[PDB]
């Protein structure tokens, strides 16, 4: 279907409280 | 502190026990395919409003709030391309609740990948002022 999660991925951003 | 009109996608709510990036993506994928949520939003445009207490959605006349993710419940966001051939640009945000107990996942579609990317500066930097 769609290309993979890995060729979309522009950024992320993670909340240090829950890493 | 920002912000931007955006499209509503949909949610995922009131999961129980998607570490990566890409696992949420996925996870999102899946759950088109399976109708938990829509591939593409109503055309209704929200306001997003970014800054350090979070994330907050209204209607487009400001009248009322439609969403409040404050920042102390966002895990994370992931912004990524739909995939779906327009490029559009997709914020999934994940978020718990106050005994971080549940989870719950948020799609929204941004105007432009520059807008996207905006939105995830502020909320990187809110994080970094913590």
């Amino acid at each position: 279907f769609r290309p993979s999660p890995l060729e979309r991925i522009k950024t992320n951003v993670i909340n240090p409280a829950y890493a | 502190c920002a912000e931007f009109r955006i499209k509503y996608v949909g949610a995922i709510e009131k999961l129980k026990l998607l570490e990566g990036p890409l696992d949420l993506i996925n996870y999102i994928d899946v759950a088109q395919q399976d109708g938990k949520l829509p591939f593409v939003p109503p055309e209704e445009e929200f306001i997003m409003g970014v800054s350090k207490y979070g994330i907050k959605v209204s209607t487009s006349d400001q009248y009322d709030v439609l969403h409040r993710h404050a920042l102390y419940l966002i895990i994370r966001m992931v912004c990524y391309d739909d995939g779906l051939g327009a490029g559009k640009s997709l914020l999934a945000l994940k978020t718990t609740d106050a005994s971080n107990e549940e989870y719950s996942l948020w799609v929204y579609q941004c105007n432009s990948l520059e807008q996207a990317q905006a939105i995830c500066k502020v909320l990187s930097t809110a994080f970094d002022s913590v």
